[PDB]
């Protein structure tokens, strides 16, 4: 089985990468898009994607399986503020003085997945905690830019902001969460430029 | 080598073939060939065989091999070649790569072992160090391949020729791991180099595990070897059904390669030093091999068993054809992989493995010991993997038996086996070898206490001293000198226990029948001095004041043991034992609760009620009341309770009515419910008395079992074995209606008790000790070895210098005199013993025992006096013995309670002693300056000093002068000190 | 057979197994597979029978035979891998090789192998330096 | 087996227990490998000369057409049987037996004369012209292509015939081999190069172990030397010595036909083919001095290991430089292209490591000066990539990227040389020559460490790992002069080819912060050398003006600064000024120069 361990200590928690192909070779500089094939040095076991079951699954098995590594952020990170993809953050509305949150206090998702503007401690609480995901996967860490659709995942609720004619702000889950009704921007200006 | 050149450069035919073959059986033929094979490789034979093999493979090379008869003896050829020499070898070896390629020309065909180009590159790397480093990984690599499409694809020609059609190559499969193991394993040592690619290649490929190991649903080892052995016994998937020849045995197929596969990854095992030293090469590929076979699996296939030969009717044995079925190799392998990548380090998973998958096969292997049936492919086999591979993983696990005391039974049936197995004719020398070092390390590292029963059956085999008798012999040398304290010390050794006086009365009849076979025997060099230290050992494990019980155990354990067949079931007889009107009332209340227990358990079972007697509607027992149980119903109970009465009364044991549960159980829609009986206890004695009448029942049930056999005219059923040698579950049931009948007996309390007591209390021990007893020897062959030298001295002077007494000449200069001297070495102190304490044990010698040891001395001296050159390098030996008895010598209480011919025997030693000083005075005096004065002189300078010197500083060191010299013995002093 | 037969004792070998000749093949049959070395001298036993027969289409040629001399090459392996040192060494023949006698025996001709004796003696050590020639050798030429 | 072995000789027997035959075989074979092979006669001269002598034409009386000579009958028969169409090149004994013949007579081979080394060169030129004049430079050509890049004994000995007809950079034989290639528009031998590379063996750790475990296991090796470790070295430099005696002499034409073939169908570079080989005998030394970074001491099968793969690399790296030179614009694009940076990396660290461990051992000396020698060549070749360089220039560039990479095992290489550059001021300081007061030039070790702690220039760890360095002595004292002449004469060539490699990259890249941080790093390495080093400007053959750096020794500076040479100059300056010409005042200047 393939998981997470605390220590580094051991030869468990190490894995060579090796190419999936010819066109690379060992001491060969890796680039961004490739196939690797991992080896434990433990168990000399490979990477691995069954279909054993009815889902699928990964294990440290004989037969190797080609795993391609996407980047995501980079240690440029633009020291300081520069909010990137992936970022946990609260939206400030007014003069420093109201957070985009939900109610919790109530109890009950039903009201829960109304979004409102609130005062107070709300600011720390984890009540008040989005975070940003960029629609692409490849580069998600990267900065985020005017213009650029993302999609607000309320960190508690695990529920995603979202906007129908109706009932306009709304949290839905995953399964709801269709980038036609979850996808936002920031603008610089509010002008339809 | 001129016509196979010449035959070169004509296309090969049928009579080119016969004539190629004709050449080469006449090279292989001569004698220069073998004697000077630089010659022939510089000749280049070699490369002309290969040339010919390579025309003959490119022949039809998409067909099959034309000519597989040239291409057959053209392999058996090189083989040989590379089995002249190891230059040869290396040459050959510069030919592996094609025979790589070529290594699947003939391997699913069989009558080809050893005539292939596998085996030709196996040739041309077996036992070779530098050869095996050699190998490269793509060389192991094109053999893998192989490997992986043979477990993965069938065979063509096996399935064309009308063979199931499985989904793999088991056959090819076997050969190509064989010759992955000559890679991977060389002279006894795994090349971790190679067995490291050889284990990664083989993980990488798993189809080459075969259908099961392969894993995503295939099923254990253990059942792919069931269910090929189902195969193997079920026709019509073994072979075709349209000298094995056509016959492949498909189920022995598979078997063989799933036990080729395990022995190979045991050879790639690493090897405990690097383990121990931390090489994580070594634990990852342990750890991948522990993965792949678990411990299970292996357990299971070693308790598989096999199918013993049967004796028939009119004496004809039937032997199951050994290539047809399971074989003793297979499990082998399985030893081999358990021993290399898990091994035995826990007492308790050796005592299961021993219990469950290797005592089953020795217990077979001893039961074939007939004269007919031991000559048998399986017999021979079995012995072959027993003395190969089980005996020396026992042997190297011997440390893990120090505490098994709990597991008594199935250690005493591994020994009784092993002895038995020992004991069995056509055995080799090694084999026989392996047995006594096994037999004899188990039996050190046991406890003394608890081998008592392997103790009894030598008893009654070692006296014979035939040649088999040295193993026991080294066996109970080294048990007594180990285990000494257990029995000559009170307390005992410790923690282990004291003798129960059994052992000490078999220790007793051990020794003096040892002691008479080994006077009544034609001296032997080596039997002798194997057997003195035995009877030195014995001697000094036994305590000197021991006292031999006139009376032996009524039907002490010789009844079950046979001579030379070493089985006999001796049930007591049970017509003249007529059972009390008094314990009718037991029978009754006896079967009552037997009713009422069986009744409960077919409920349990949940069987159809009993609402009438039905016989085809198994309706049978009715569960009625007993009181409503007709009388006939009643025997089936009654009956094995008046036979348990019967032996009961025929063993002497009383049963006495106890009064108060007597008249207290006389004062005293069905509901089978009965007794929780299983709670109650019982004493040390009452367990004896169940494991003995336990025993007459398995005895009578095997005596049965064995009229039955010689009616159905042969066979050998399992269990067919003495009471000590069965196994704990095997004892189980006969154990557990033992404690039934004794508890019904305890419940109802009516006493039992051991009935016949000792005739006299035996206070004599001054005439029944053991020590008495062979002092008495003892002096009394001093005796007639003396009457012996005095006819030398008659004889020999005149003409007899041959004297026809030799026998017990070398009888009493080699085994007496070190008896004499190890015995009084080891219990001076006991002799010595007085109204003083200078032993804390209690010793104490008897007066009478004191007088003889006089005597002996008086005697040893007496034969001593100017004999030293008679009996040449003995000298030593006598001048030790009396050393030794001088020292033990209680002159003070001899003197003061002794007979009067002891003590002037005594005083006359030191008068002669006195006399040979005065008579070396005047041999010296007047002789200085110019024949018997030599033999006084040196007579006295090698033996009366010492005796004198030894006696006169045991005499000073007790204070014995003030008690011992007084009157004629001073005056011969005052001779003596002048 | 790998050079270490001498060519007189193998050309007797060859005599004997001509006494019934017969192509190599003929009048050397399991029957006559014990007669050939009864008349050769040395006695086959059962189980020198059961080496002959281990391995061994039925009827055995020179190579296999003379094969089966070289397991049976085993046999006959006690004094004279011990008669060449006791013939070079040990004049007194006691065995208890002397201190300095130890240190030529062990000083390394050619080979100049290193940390096999400081192992032996780590492994096992005499005691009465006093190192036994006997307990020292048996322990290979077991 | 150990047992086996020691029964084995137990009872093995000398010669006067053997059978006399069996001595007699042994001696035969003895003989041979001992005396028979080790002779030696020297015939090849005199055979090609009466070969290639004309015979008897005024018997011959023909006086129409001069009749083929039989060396020129026999190179047209090699080159016939090379030129008919075969799927292999079979074994030829004969044309193996005479390529060697050849060969030998070409080479036929304390400071001599100039008239002795030119009657050499003269006699080295006739004796090739003998070959080449008959077709012998054509022949090999031929085998090469023939040989379809299978590695193999005629392919060794066509790669010495070629090196022994090409020795000195001949001319002539260069331009009969681009001739023939060009008018035969021949990609055969090209792929044929192209596949004896890729075929070239390179150090194997796994053989190497191998056979160490054989070697412990005890038996000797009947047959020779383990050569399974790099498996022809031998074969290897020869064809990189004779691809670089192709191009020697700054052949521009065939330095660029090398790279690409215009002609031909189809292009092979062999320029990144001979990187590729480079990139793998470094990846190969690479592991094999991992294997001993653990390790205390190196055995003498891996300082003939490490011996063979260095004089391997070494040949590689000179043949870049032939490729690079002149310079060759194309072979220095392709070369800044290529995996050349990745080989110079892996090499800085090796040189970087190495040269600390073999300094801090004696019995490594020898391997050491290879390394550093190795080290030498491959900054020769750095500084031929930079030649002809431009301000911010791609290769200065990249150069540059590949220096940042490496910075830690280049600033200890610094260290290391600035270490044994001050080693030398030490020693011929005052207060050394006070320590050992008399001129026998040997000192103690704490003497020598009380030496160095007086300039306070050294530190203490720097003091220690000299001392380290320091050979053990029974006496406890040390050679200096030995010991300078050890480790300083390395440096102030080495650490001087640095010194202009990174002058040259200062001045190329004047706008760059790393490259200004790598050089504060080396300041002290420049400022050692900053007045050896001299620069000056010419008017490049690329029409454009190049920067010249070269080295300027102490004895010349002292001569220039001579007050006897600046009246000199004075008055030259004075001349050309006053009544000299500005037509001829470089000619004035030349003849200045040269009477100065």
């Amino acid at each position: 089985d393939v998981g997470l361990q605390e220590d580094t200590t051991g030869e468990a928690c190490w894995w060579t990468i090796h190419p999936a192909s010819k066109q690379r070779s060992e001491g060969e500089k890796v680039r961004v898009g490739d196939d690797l094939i991992l080896v434990s040095v433990s168990s000399e076991r490979y990477l691995h994607l069954s279909y054993g079951n009815g889902s699928l699954h990964v294990d440290a098995a004989f037969q190797q399986t080609l795993w391609s590594v996407a980047p995501i952020s980079s240690g440029s990170e633009a020291a300081q503020g520069y909010l990137i993809g992936g970022d946990v953050l609260r939206l400030l509305h007014g003069h420093m003085d109201e957070c985009l949150t939900v109610p919790s206090g109530e109890h009950g998702e039903e009201q829960r997945r109304t979004v409102h503007y609130e005062g107070g401690a709300v600011s720390v609480h984890a009540r008040s905690l989005w975070r940003l995901e960029t629609l692409r996967v490849a580069w998600s860490g990267s900065h985020i830019r005017w213009g650029q659709p993302f999609r607000l995942r309320h960190v508690t609720t695990g529920k995603y902001l979202s906007l129908m004619e109706d009932k306009n702000l709304l949290l839905m889950d995953k399964e709801k969460a269709d980038v036609k009704s979850t996808a936002f921007t920031f603008r610089s200006s509010k002008e339809k430029l | 080598l001129g016509q196979i050149r010449s035959l070169l450069s004509v296309r090969m035919g049928k009579e080119e073939e016969k004539l190629m073959i004709r050449g080469l059986g006449d090279i292989m033929n001569n004698k220069v060939f073998y004697q000077h094979p630089n010659l022939m490789r510089a000749l280049g034979m070699h490369e002309t065989v290969m040339e010919v093999m390579v025309n003959v493979l490119g022949g039809g090379e998409s067909k099959e091999i034309t000519f597989p008869k040239m291409v057959a003896n053209c392999c058996r050829f090189l083989c040989y070649f590379c089995r002249i020499s190891r230059q040869n070898q290396k040459a050959m070896f510069d030919h592996l790569s094609y025979l790589l390629e070529n290594s699947s020309v003939g391997l699913a065909s069989p009558a080809m072992r050893g005539s292939t180009p596998l085996d030709v590159a196996a040739a041309s790397v077996m036992d070779n160090n530098e050869l095996a480093l050699a190998l490269r990984e793509p060389d192991l690599e094109k053999v893998v391949r192989y490997l992986a499409g043979c477990g993965l694809q069938s065979c063509q020609m096996l399935v064309s020729k009308g063979y199931p059609d499985i989904g793999w190559n088991p056959v090819e499969g076997e050969r190509y791991l064989d010759f992955l193991r000559f890679a991977v394993f060389c002279n006894g040592e795994s090349v971790e180099e190679n067995a490291n690619v050889v284990v990664r290649l083989l993980i990488r490929r798993p189809e080459c595990f075969g259908p099961a190991l392969r894993g995503e649903g295939g099923n254990g080892l253990l059942a792919a070897m069931e269910e090929a052995i189902k195969i193997a016994e079920d026709p019509s998937r073994d072979g075709p059904s349209p000298e094995e020849d056509d016959t492949i045995h498909m189920g022995n197929a598979i078997m063989t390669f799933y036990s080729a596969l395990i022995d190979l990854l045991g050879r790639c095992a690493p090897e405990m030093h690097l383990i121990h030293a931390g090489k994580g090469e070594a634990i990852r590929i342990r750890s991948i091999l522990r993965s792949l076979i678990p411990l299970g699996d292996l357990v299971g296939v070693i308790s598989i068993a096999f199918q013993m030969p049967t004796i028939a009717k009119d004496g004809n044995v039937v032997e199951p054809d050994m290539s047809a079925g399971f074989c003793p190799d297979h499990k082998a392998a399985m030893v081999l992989f358990l021993d290399s990548v898990y091994g035995i380090e826990v007492q308790d998973f050796l005592l299961h493995l021993l219990e469950v998958g290797f005592l089953p096969d020795l217990r077979a292997a001893a039961s074939l010991d007939t004269a007919a049936l031991s000559a048998t492919d399986m017999a021979l086999a079995l012995n072959r993997y027993l003395c190969t591979a089980v005996l020396p993983l026992l042997t190297r696990c011997a440390p893990l038996f120090a505490g098994t005391e709990h597991h008594a039974s199935l250690i005493d049936s591994l020994l009784h086996t092993v002895y038995r197995l020992s004991k069995g004719c056509s055995l080799t020398k090694a084999q026989r070898d392996s047995i006594e070092v096994c037999l004899l390390s188990i039996c050190g590292q046991l406890r003394p206490s608890m081998m008592q029963h392997l103790l009894r059956r030598l008893v009654f085999d070692v006296p014979l001293l035939n040649e088999h008798a040295k193993m026991p012999l080294k066996l109970l040398t080294n048990h007594y000198e180990r285990c000494w304290k257990y029995y000559c010390l009170p307390g005992g050794w410790g923690n282990f226990g004291a003798a129960s006086e059994e052992e000490l009365h078999l220790s007793r009849k051990l020794f003096w029948g040892i002691f008479d076979a080994l006077s009544q025997k034609k001296y032997e060099q080596e039997l002798f001095k194997l057997a003195l230290p035995c009877l030195s050992a014995v001697a000094g494990a036994l305590p000197p004041d021991y006292m031999e019980s006139n009376y032996v155990s009524m039907m002490e354990k010789q009844s079950s043991m046979d001579s030379e067949g070493n089985f006999n079931p001796q049930p007591v007889d049970t017509s003249n034992i007529t059972i009390p009107e008094k314990l009718e009332y037991f029978i009754n209340k006896y079967a009552e609760h037997s009713h009422d227990k069986w009744s409960m358990d077919k409920l349990a079972n949940g069987w159809i009620y009993g609402e009438i007697y039905s016989d085809s509607s198994k309706v049978q027992p009715l569960m009625k009341p007993y009181k409503l149980l007709s009388e006939k119903e009643k025997e089936i109970y009654r009956w094995p309770i008046k036979e348990s009465l019967k032996t009961m009364l025929a063993w002497g044991w009383r049963i006495e009515r106890t009064r108060e549960g007597d008249s207290m159980a006389l004062y005293n829609g069905y509901s089978p419910r009965a007794i929780d009986m299983s709670n109650v206890t019982l004493s040390r004695d009452l367990h004896a008395m169940a494991e003995m009448m336990a025993e007459n029942y398995h005895n009578i049930w095997a005596k049965k079992k064995k009229m039955e056999l010689e009616s159905k005219g042969g066979g050998n059923h399992p269990l067919l074995v003495p009471y000590d040698t069965l196994t704990a579950k095997e004892k189980a049931k006969d154990r557990e209606k033992a404690q039934d009948i004794l508890k019904f007996l305890q419940i109802n309390g009516y006493a039992v008790s051991r009935g016949f007591k000792d005739l006299e209390l035996d206070t004599p021990s001054i005439e029944k000790r053991f020590a008495y007893s062979f002092l008495q020897q003892l002096i009394r062959y001093v005796d007639e070895a003396h009457q012996y030298i005095l006819e030398f001295d008659g004889g020999s002077r005149g003409k007899g210098e041959h004297f026809p007494y030799e026998q017990e000449i070398k009888f009493f200069a080699k085994v007496v005199l070190p008896l004499i001297d190890q015995y009084f070495k080891n219990h001076r102190l006991y002799f010595l013993s007085a109204a003083s304490r200078p032993l804390c044990s209690g010793g104490h010698a008897s007066n009478k025992e004191k007088e003889m040891v006089t005597s002996l001395f008086c005697k040893l001296g007496v034969l001593v006096r100017h004999r030293i050159s008679l009996f040449g390098n003995d000298a030593t030996s006598i001048v030790n013995c009396l050393h030794i008895l001088g020292q033990t010598l209680d002159a003070r209480t001899v003197m003061k309670t002794g007979l009067e011919s002891v003590k002037s025997a005594l005083r006359a030693f030191l008068d002669n002693a006195a006399e040979d000083l005065e008579k070396t005075m005047e041999n010296l005096k007047q002789g200085q300056f110019t024949k018997g004065v030599t033999q006084i002189i040196n007579y006295t300078t090698v033996a009366l000093l010492p005796m004198l010197s030894s006696l006169f500083e045991h005499i000073g060191q007790h204070q014995f002068g003030e008690d011992l010299i007084l009157e004629d013995v001073q005056v011969s002093c005052y001779r003596i000190l002048t | 057979m790998a050079d270490q037969l001498t060519e007189e004792q193998i050309a007797e070998f060859k005599e004997a197994f001509s006494l019934f000749d017969k192509d190599g093949d003929g009048t050397i049959t399991t029957k006559e597979l014990g007669t050939v070395m009864r008349s050769l001298g040395q006695n086959p036993t059962e189980a020198e029978l059961q080496d002959m027969i281990n391995e061994v289409n039925g009827t055995i040629d020179f190579p296999e035979f003379l094969t089966m001399m070289a397991r049976k090459m085993k046999d006959t392996d006690s004094e004279e891998e011990i008669r060449e040192a006791f013939r070079v060494f040990d004049k007194d023949g006691n065995g208890y090789i002397s201190a300095a006698e130890l240190r030529h025996v062990m000083t390394n001709l050619g080979e100049k192998l290193t940390d096999e004796e400081v192992d032996e003696m780590i492994r096992e050590a005499d005691i009465d330096g006093q190192v036994n020639y006997e307990e020292f050798v048996q322990m290979m030429t077991a | 087996q150990r047992k086996r072995a020691v029964v084995a000789c137990f009872r093995m027997a000398p010669l006067y227990n053997l059978p006399r035959h069996r001595a007699v075989n042994l001696f035969l074979q003895g003989y041979e490998k001992s005396w028979i092979e080790t002779e030696e006669h020297y015939f090849e001269d005199k055979l090609i000369e009466d070969l290639a002598k004309p015979g008897a034409e005024p018997p011959e009386e023909d006086e129409g057409t001069k009749r083929v000579d039989p060396l020129h009958q026999l190179i047209l028969l090699f080159s016939r049987t090379a030129l008919t169409e075969k799927c292999k090149l079979e074994e030829d004994f004969l044309y193996m037996a005479y390529a060697d013949i050849m060969a030998k007579s070409c080479h036929d081979e304390e400071v001599k004369s100039f008239e002795e080394k030119e009657m050499e060169k003269q006699k080295l030129l006739y004796q090739q012209a003998r070959l080449h004049d008959r077709g012998a430079a054509e022949m090999v050509l031929q085998t090469i292509s023939a040989s379809k890049g299978e590695t193999g004994p005629m392919v060794a000995a066509t790669l010495k015939l070629g090196i022994a007809i090409l020795n000195g950079g001949n001319s002539t034989v260069q331009q009969k081999m681009l001739d023939y290639l060009k008018e035969k528009k021949d990609v055969g031998f090209f792929q044929s190069l192209a596949g004896l590379m890729q075929s070239c063996s390179v150090l194997d750790l796994n053989a190497f172990e191998r056979q160490n475990k054989a070697e412990g296991l005890g038996m000797v090796t009947e047959e020779g030397s383990g050569e399974k470790v790099l498996q022809d070295d031998e074969f290897t430099c020869d064809l990189f010595r004779f691809l670089q005696l192709l191009c020697e002499g700054h052949n521009s034409d065939f330095q660029n036909y090398l790279r690409t073939q215009t002609g031909n169908n189809t292009t092979v570079n062999i320029i990144i083919s001979t990187v590729d080989y480079l990139l793998r005998v470094q990846e190969s030394i690479s592991d094999f001095y991992w294997y001993y970074s653990g390790k205390d001491v190196i055995d003498e099968q891996g300082q003939r290991n490490f011996s063979k793969a260095i004089q391997v690399a070494k040949q590689v790296f000179n043949t870049l430089t032939e490729y690079i030179q002149g310079p060759c614009t194309g072979n220095q694009q392709s070369l800044a292209h290529s995996r050349l940076w990745d080989a110079v990396v892996g090499f800085l660290h090796v040189f970087a490591h190495m040269q600390m461990k073999l300094s801090q051992d004696s019995s490594q000396i020898e391997l050491l000066k290879e390394l550093m020698d190795l080290q030498k060549d491959m900054v020769v070749m750095l500084l031929s990539m930079l030649e002809g360089n431009v301000v911010n220039g791609t290769i200065g560039k990249q150069m540059v990227d590949m220096l940042v990479e490496s910075s830690n095992n280049v600033e200890m290489i610094l260290k290391f040389f600035d270490m044994f550059l001050k080693l030398k001021d030490l020693t011929s300081s005052d207060t050394f020559k006070e320590y050992d007061p008399d001129g026998k030039g040997v000192i103690s070790k704490r003497d020598f460490h009380k030496a160095m702690e007086s300039h306070k220039h050294y530190t203490q760890s720097e003091t220690e790992f000299l001392l380290s360095c320091a050979e053990t002595d029974e006496n406890e004292t040390l050679d200096y002069e030995e010991f300078v002449k050890r480790f300083h004469e390395p440096a102030k060539d080495i650490g001087f080819n640095v010194a202009v490699l990174l002058t040259n990259l200062s001045e190329h890249m004047p706008n760059d912060t790393r490259l200004q941080t790598f050089l504060e790093l080396a300041e002290s390495v420049l400022n050692y050398f900053q007045p050896f080093l001299g620069r000056i400007e010419i008017m490049g053959s690329a029409k454009r003006i190049e920067r010249v750096y070269f080295e300027i020794s102490e004895s010349s500076r002292t001569q220039w600064e001579k007050p006897q040479v600046k009246e000199s100059k004075r008055q030259f300056i004075f001349d050309v000024v006053n009544e000299g010409g500005e037509k001829e005042k470089m000619e004035l200047f030349v003849n200045f120069c040269e009477d100065t």
